[PDB]
Parts: C-alpha cells; structure tokens; sequence
C-alpha cells in the first residue's frame, strides 16, 4: 500500500496530513535521527540560583517542533545536569516535559512508527552548590549521503578514511604507505639496503594497485647518520625503481618521509 | 608490445658491427630497452640497457668500453655499436624492453624479440 | 566489573529482604553450572538424523557457601537466618549482575548441608542446591493506551483541500491542526519481538455490559490467543497474570476482587505461550503491563 | 596446512553468520570423537558369526570451549552471542576442512556449560555438545537432459553399408554424420553409486495431463520408488526437497507458486532412501539436482 | 620502564666481564638501550647505548675497540662485554633505557636501573 | 648458517683457556669448521680448521704442534686446545664454517662468528 501526503485531496478526506508523517518527513529534510535535535536559543536562557529558564528555545526532537517560552528547569547541585525533552504522545494535552538527569539517557525510540517515550538530551548544565557555573549545549547531527557543495568551513575537523601497507620492495628496503582519502599517500623509508644499482627495479614485492599512481611518482630518502640521500621512483604499473647510487654488501639504514598524489586532474 | 630487430651477421674479430630494434609501444616509466645474450648454449643475461626516461646506460663489465648505445629522436628505437670484436662475443642477441628500469630477470620484460645472431669470425 | 549476586525474599516487593552474597557476610562461590541443555528427540536411520521435538533444560545450580561472621555465635546466626530467610519463601531470587547483564533466576531450595569442621572464628564452608522456576528474567513495564485521532476538518485540519492542487492556511489560533496521526493504534499495542516466560497487567474498561481483555495476533496479522471475560458487573479494573506457578483472573470493584476465570472466553483461550506479532486491547481505555522477559542462556 | 573449523548459522543461505572456531575469539579444541561406530547383528553360533542388517550410528562430539576475549566483559558476550546464536537456529552446520576435504555436518546444541574459573582476563574454558543430524556432507550439482538420437541415413550417417564389405562417402556438406551415440540416454539419468542424506531438484515438464517427476530403478533395473506429480496446467518447473527435515514440493507456473502436496502420487513415493542403481525423468526434458552426499568417515 | 640488571663482580687488569640488562617494554621510537658510568667520584657518563631501530652503536673514546654491545635479537636483552679491563674503569655501572635516542642527560631516559659493580685490580 | 662462539680470555705465557665453535646446520659437502685471526700490521690467517667428511685437519705452520682441533663425536661441535702460547699469538679468533673444504678467502666461509679475544700475558 502507498500512503501520499503532499497531494491534493479532492474531498478533503484522501490524504490527511498525520503530525508523525510529518514528523518523518522533517527528519528525512534535515537528516535527523532519533539520537539528536535541531534546537535554537532565541533569546538567552536565565541561570538563577539552581535553575535553568528557557527564555525562548525552539527544539526538534523525532521531527517534532515545539517552543520553550520561559520554562524552567529545577536542577541538582553540585552536578552535571543533562537536559532532556521527553516526548509522550499519550500525553495527548502536554506531550512533551523537560527533565534534568545525572546521565545522558537518551534512548532513540521511535515515536513516530512505534510506541514508546523518546528522551533525548540538548544540554549540559554544570552546577556549584548554589548556581549555574557552565552549560554546552549537545551536537547537532546531520546524517547525509552524497553532499555538492560550492564552498566549505571547518571549524573542527574532517575524518577522511586511511588505508596502510607495508611493501618489502626488495634489497632490504621497506615502504610503509599511508593513503588518505584514497588520494594522497606519505611513505614512510625503513629497513637498510645493499646490493643495488642505479636504474635497477628492486628484487621484492611491487606495490599493491590501491596505492600505485597514475604517473611516476620520485621520492627523496637519507641515509641515517650520513649527509648522503637516494631516490626511488614507484612507477604506475607497481615497481619500483632505485636512484641512488650504487650499493654494495654492507647495507645502509633508509629513513624518511615522501608523499605522492594518486589521482591527477580528472 | 611488438619487436623489430635490424642488423645483424657476419665479421671478423677486432671489427666492427650495429644492431638496431624498434618498440611498438611503451608500457610505462621508466623505460628500459636493451639486449639479452647467450653464449655456448649457457643462461640469457642482459649486458646493454638504457634509461629512455633518465637518459641512463648500463653496460655489463665484459663489454666495457668496447660497446655503446645510443637513441634516435623519439622513436624509441634503440642502436648497439660494437667495435673491437671478440671470439666469446659469439651469441644470439635478443631484444628487451620494460617499464621499471634495468633487471636481471627475463619474465619482468613487457617486450622480448626473436633474437638475431652474432657471429665473431677467427 | 566483577560480577555479582544476590538472594532477593522477594523482588519487587516492599518487605524484600536481599543478601549480598558476592560481598556480605554469606557468600556463594562457584555456581555448578549456569548452562543448559537441549534435546531434539533426534532418531539416527542408518545415521541420517530425524529431528523430533526441541526441549531445553535448566540444569540446578549448586554453589559453596560460606560464612565471614567473626565469632561462634554470629557464624551460627548467619547460616540460621540465610537458610530460615530462603525457607519462609515459596521460592527466592538469584541477581546476576555483570557489566553486561542485570539478570534474575527465580530459584527453590533443593538442599542444603550443616556440618562442623570451622575455620577461624566457626565459619561456615557449605553446600547449596537449587531447583530452577525461572532461569534468566527481567521485568519490562509496558502501558498500553487506546488514543482515538481527531476528525479531519477542511479549514482546519492540515489537509491540501479544497480547488486543485488543494491547500490549507494558517489562521490565527484556529489555522491548521493535525487530525491524528497515521496507525494512532500503535499506543494500545505491544509489538511482540522476543520470547517471555509470562506476564501480568491492569486492564482498564471502557464499555458496560460488553466483553474485555486482550488478544494476540501471530506475524501475518491472525489471532491465535486471548484472554477475554464478560461479568455481570462493571470492574474498576482486572488483573491479569499468566505466570504458572501465581495464575490470576481477578477483577477489582473498590476494594474488593473477584475470581474472572469461571468467566472467561475459554475456546479464545487457545495458549499461554505468546508468539511474535502483537497484543491489542479489547474494549479497554488502557492496559499496564509487568512482562517477564526471557533468556535461556547468559 | 592445519585443519579448520567453522560454525554456520545458515550454510548456503543469505543471512549466513560464521565463527571461525579454529582462529577467532571463540574456538573449538580436541573434539571428543570424530569416528563412528556400526553393527552387522551379529549372534554367534559356537563362535560362527550370523550377520544381520549393516547400520551406522554417529557419535556426539563434545569439544573444548575456549574464549579470547581481552577482558571480562568481552568474554561474557563472546560467550553470550555464541550460544546464542547456535540457539537461534533448528540446527547449526560445522565446516570440516583439511588439504584432502571439505566436508559438512548438520548438529543440534546437546549442552553447553558456564562457569567461573577464569583465567587471565575472564577467558572461559567450558564444554560443548552436539547431537547428530547429517554427519559429513557435501553438495554435488547434476544436470540430466532428455537427448534423443538423430536416425541413421544411408548416404549421410557414418556406417558402412552398401555391397560389401560395406562403405561410406566423404562428400562435400553432406559427407558423413554422426547419426547419435550409443546409450544417449545416459545423458538423461543419474547413475547412482553412492550414498545420499537428501536432494533438491528443478524438475522441467513437458507435457500437461500426464503425471511428471523422477523414477529411481535399482541395480535389477526394477523401480521402488517415484516422486511424480499431475498438475492440470503445465508448470514452467517443479522444486523438490526431500530432506526428511525440510521437505518441499512446489510448482511454478509463471509468477504462481503452488503446493504439489495434493497432487503427488502417494502410492509410488514408496521411499526417500535413495538405493544404487539409476534415476530416470518422467515427462521431463530437463532436471537440475543438487545432491546432499554422504560420507559417514572422513 | 622497569630494568632487571646482571654480571658484575671482581676480574684483574687486562682481564674479561660481561653484563646483561632486560627491559620490561619499549617505550617508543628510537629505543636506546645502554650503560652509565660514575668513575672516581665524579659526573656520570653515557659509556656505551644501542639504537634498536637503526642498530647503531655508540661508544665512548674511552672505551673504544675493547667494550662491544650485543643485542639478545627478538628480546628486548642488551649485552656490554668488556675486554683490557683497566682499574680507572673501577665503577658502578647502571643500565639505561630511552626512546628519542641517545643523551648525556640522566633525567631524559626512562628506564634506570640498580646498578651493577665492576671492580678491577691493578 | 649462524654459529654460537664460547670461551676465551687471558693467559701467563701460554696454556689453558676454554674455546668452543658450534653451528647450527651443515651447508653440504666437505664440511669444515675451524678458526680465523686477524692481524694489525699483518693480514686474517687461516689459523686450524678440520674437514668433518674426511677427518682431515689443518693447522698454520705457526701454530703447528702447539695447537689441536677437536670435534664433538655427535654434535657438530669444534673445540680449541690452545697451548704454549707466545706473545705473536695475540689476536681475537674468529671461528669460520662452510662447505667446499679449506680456503684463505673469508667470503668463500657461509658461517662466520662475533669472534672470541684470546690476549698473551709476558
């Protein structure tokens, strides 16, 4: 069966709009779940004595809108108050109270598909034994799928996903490769190397294909306590290529970091 | 990643003679093109390769000074001139081509001919 | 983070009386075993396994019990009490409590030892057996309340009404309203998603001279079990409780109960073991439930 | 190298959950028997065996019970979720894989223990039985096609006929041809020389009225059994399950599902022990079995 | 971290000793494992350490070509054994242990042991 | 191949000290394992070894009826008696094993120890 909301009801008896139906569809606008709010202070809350008052606060909690116009809370001193919005659609004159709580107790129910009270925390209020000392308020989260966007400011910070390997390139070199964003890399030299060529490919392991580059990639490495450097070049096809200078049996500590762009302008 | 391999027959020893190869394609950077040999039905080693991206040769200790590689423009075309000639020098010639630099092993080469045989007479 | 265990006289009640038998003065080390076992009557033909009827059992749990008491007397009076305690109950509560779980076993005294041969200051060094009622519960209140949506009213309800496309407005104080909300009905039912042992409720009636209780439809929608009764008289309210061993039916008029069963639907009445799907009220304003949860194994 | 050891919670199925027993959190040690035992009802006569009917019987196997869990809390829910979810399903299926195998076995939980006596952080080290059900199994697909042969033709087909000693002709597009092969008919049977638990089949009719399924004939070439069916439509294909635990029989015509149940033959689906000898179609042009084979050692 | 120290004891002058010292765990990066030595009542002094990520020795010019560092390989195990044992290198020896690599700087390791004695007669 | 070197030290004008050489595992044929010193001022000679295959010893003109290589009877193992020991006889030992018999080269040896200070006192 298929429920319409946002059409047109002839009789004025098809599709009568639910406010759970709404509810959903508000959640679903802004990507809200039942762990978080949308929740704006118009107008500072009041802190006297121990007691926060909500001047005026607009919240949505399980895409329900509602309005704290001075409503006050009774808080433990002290403590740190977390401030709920509970929401009790059997309550049907006053669904919705506010409570202040030892711990963060909100428990996701779904009151929109499912019985159940939805609690949910928008406050932390921190209190002496005679008044308010701080409040933060709690994360308002976005849960989104595929974002384009013009122009972007962080003010904290992005988590981008991170993939390592550990290529043991032949002649006693070792590559650690930390790829970011699936772009770019920084690799890490270790291990010591002998028995090698100028222009000669290593005798080991070539690098796997989630971490080769489109073009030659040449990086810079030191030799650890000498004033003298190398180069490898990792090549689009895997291998990898020596440039230093020629090295015989006694092998010589590789250190250093090098980073490269898998992707260019696509 | 197909090869051509031009000149190549008979001479005397302390002489001179060339050989010439062509690459279809190349399979990358760093890309190396040379020549295996194979003396009294013994293993193929390579003995001259250059660097086309470096502009780099290697030359095997056995032909030092003796053997010299060249390029022609950008064809990627590859030319051995060897001059003062030896009875071991003896040997099928065959072409190698990769991407990765300079190998002693013959799997890791994207390109390898049909061989053209040197004959150093006495 | 360790665990713990206590002996409850009686959960959930005013006069509970609860030994901490993890760091009181009587103690249980231990348990035999809090596994099960399980059969499945399997007959092999030539060793091609045909399956029969799955049962599981609850094995008894015997534990060491010891005693702390710093003298004769106190050692004396402690295995008196922890044992007379146990005893003056037609059975007593096990709490398991982990970092994970807060459990409870509703156990009878199998047997118990009493010896002498103390350790300093006549401690005791003992064994406990129980039989298992109840192994692994917890206790989920739940109301139901039977909410009726509003009426849908153009001009005030948030409909888009009216000349094509439709629409509504916002009129100071009177503007638009929402109706109800879609499967209202949802408030007045229990959404069955696990097994339980039994449960207990307050049903609340609405209608005079019309039959109430509660019925339980299976996953596709079907009705398989109720507990329905018609009386003579209107009650305040009935109380409902399906466990095996405390089995009531009584309807309350002030202060006085009366026996519902002799009054029941009986043919209705098909089982007590209460499959996934859900319980809807019938003829009632509201239902309060006390659910026995249940966990073969933790 | 080494042997391993998995726990399926559905094998073969979409919502297949595994615990690798032999490398992950929760592991399998020293199985108690992995063997069997048989009985031929032997009686002596002074010594002289008499032998009877051949049978095998399956032993339980207990293993070890291990836990790696990091800390106590860790350990409680591996222990937890692994009964668990052995306890959620009718029967679990141990994977037993060598260099030389790969074989199945369908089990039912026996017992499980649960104690405390941990060693470093928590870990348990309990005792698990299974019963029985399908012990050492593996899954062969057969395909049988009703292929008939072309007819021989003097002038195309190769045979040497004419005057004697008889001849054929190379002869451009017409030459000769192959006019079938000898027992084409072998590509339409299952030749039946081992061993079966069970089998599911896609069996393809041909014709309406007239009953269609499979007849097994045994090594007498006499038939002891068939699951045959007469619908009064033409299904566009037939499932068959004739697993003593999950049977199925169910035609397909379009997008309709229906029971055959009611429209089998009773009286020559004589048996489901599947006995050597040959599998032949009845009014089938094609069937796609899925054979659940038996190996009662490995 | 934790240290557990051994060796030690009386040997002659031009004689041999050998000491061992385990650590418990590594602290980081670049983990040095050496000995400090306090001789003839004054300053302690970084004698001998062992970078275990580079396998880089150092030793001090005064005991150069006669103490050698040895590592017990897949242990976090370090041996000093000394050879020309002379009676200014009369001393407590203590067992250090850092990550950051080496340093005259006491207060920078992380790992201090008991010490062991070494005594050498004239 | 890695070899486990035991014993050494310092001796009055010659005589007694313990030296013993074991190796892990046999490269193949004519097996020896023997002893190497090095020289300053001098060059590394080939001081003993023993061919185990042949039961065939080599002792350096130098140290000829002073010194004797012994062999443990089943277990790979090769001791040192190192007696009337002259101040020219001062360097650390080297204990050395291959496969292929006796050679000068250190190179051609597939198992070479840490080595083991043996010091004359006059």
């Amino acid at each position: 069966t298929i429920k319409n909301f946002t059409f047109f009801s002839p009789n004025s008896t098809e599709f009568p709009v639910g406010s759970n139906n709404d509810g959903k569809l508000y959640m679903m606008l802004t990507g809200m779940d039942y762990r978080t709010i949308r929740r704006k202070d118009w107008s500072s809350p009041l802190n006297t004595a121990l007691n926060v008052q909500y001047t005026n606060t607009s919240i949505i909690a399980g895409g329900r809108y509602f309005e704290l116009l001075n409503e006050t809370v009774a808080l433990k001193g002290d403590s740190v108050n977390y401030i709920h919005a509970n929401i009790d659609l059997t309550q049907t004159a006053n669904p919705v109270s506010l409570s202040a709580e030892t711990a963060n107790n909100s428990n996701g129910v779904d009151i929109n598909n499912g019985s159940g009270v939805l609690k949910v925390c928008f406050d932390i209020v921190t209190t002496s034994g005679t008044g308010v000392t701080s409040t933060k308020p709690i994360v308002q989260t976005s849960t989104l799928d595929s974002i384009s966007v013009n122009d972007m400011t962080v003010s904290g910070s992005i988590d981008v996903p991170v993939q390592t390997l550990t290529v043991e390139a032949g002649n006693g070199l070792q590559l650690q490769l930390t790829k970011k964003n699936n772009d770019l890399v920084i690799v890490r030299f270790f291990g010591s190397v002998s028995n090698i060529q100028k222009g000669w490919n290593m005798s080991g392991t070539w690098v796997d294909r989630p971490f080769r580059p489109a073009a030659v990639q040449s990086l810079v490495g030191h030799f650890a306590g000498r004033d003298t450097s190398f180069h490898i070049d990792i090549n689009p096809n895997g291998s990898i290529t020596w440039w230093g200078a020629n090295i015989d049996k006694t092998p010589i500590a590789t250190r250093g970091n090098g980073s490269y762009f898998i992707k260019s302008a696509w | 990643v197909q090869l051509q391999e031009s000149g190549g027959g008979l001479v005397q020893a302390g002489g001179s003679l060339r050989l010439s190869c062509t690459a279809s394609r190349r399979t990358g950077s760093n890309w190396c093109m040379g020549w295996f040999r194979q003396l009294a039905g013994k293993e193929p080693e390579l003995v001259v390769a250059l660097n086309f991206d470096y502009d780099m040769t290697y030359y095997a200790d056995s032909v030092k000074g003796r053997f010299t590689v060249s390029r022609d423009s950008g064809k990627n075309t590859v030319y051995l001139q060897m001059n003062s000639l030896k009875p071991e020098d003896t040997a099928i010639y065959y072409c190698a081509a990769r991407s990765g630099g300079f190998s002693s092993n013959r799997e890791l080469y994207d390109g390898w001919g049909q061989g053209t045989q040197v004959t150093v007479s006495s | 983070g360790v665990r713990q265990y206590k002996i409850h006289t009686n959960l959930d009640g005013t006069d509970d009386k609860v030994w901490d038998v993890t760091n009181g003065k009587v103690r249980f080390y231990q348990p035999s075993n809090l596994g099960l076992q399980s059969t499945n009557n399997i007959w092999q033909s030539n060793g091609i396994g045909v399956m029969g009827t799955r049962s599981i059992t609850q094995p008894q749990i015997e534990f060491k019990l010891e005693t702390f008491g710093e003298s004769l007397e106190e050692n004396y009076q402690l295995m008196k009490d922890f044992v007379n305690d146990i005893l003056s109950k037609k059975f007593v509560t096990l709490e398991y409590q982990t970092e994970i779980f807060q459990v409870y076993a509703d156990l009878a005294l199998a047997d118990v030892t009493k010896t002498e041969g103390y350790g300093k200051n006549g401690t005791f060094s003992e064994k406990i057996t129980f039989d298992i009622i109840t192994k692994w519960y917890t206790y989920e209140n739940l109301t139901f309340d039977k909410i009726q949506n509003g009426k849908v009213i153009a001009g005030m309800s948030k409909i888009y009404g009216g000349t094509a496309p439709g629409n509504y407005k916002y009129i100071k104080g009177t503007s638009y309203t929402y109706y109800g909300e879609s499967d209202i009905d949802r408030l007045s039912r229990w959404d069955i998603k696990e097994e339980i042992f039994s449960f207990m409720g307050i049903l609340y009636p609405k209608l005079p001279k019309t039959p109430a209780g509660v019925r339980f439809l299976d996953d596709i929608g079907n009705e398989y079990t109720a507990i329905v009764f018609k009386t003579e008289q209107v009650q305040d309210y009935i109380l409902i409780n399906t466990d095996v061993n405390d089995e009531t039916y009584q309807g309350w008029k002030g202060t006085t109960a009366l026996n519902l069963f002799p009054v029941m639907d009986f043919e209705r009445y098909r089982t007590r073991i209460i499959e996934k799907g859900q319980m809807e009220l019938i003829n009632l304003s509201k239902a309060e439930f006390k659910i026995k949860r249940k966990a073969d194994f933790v």
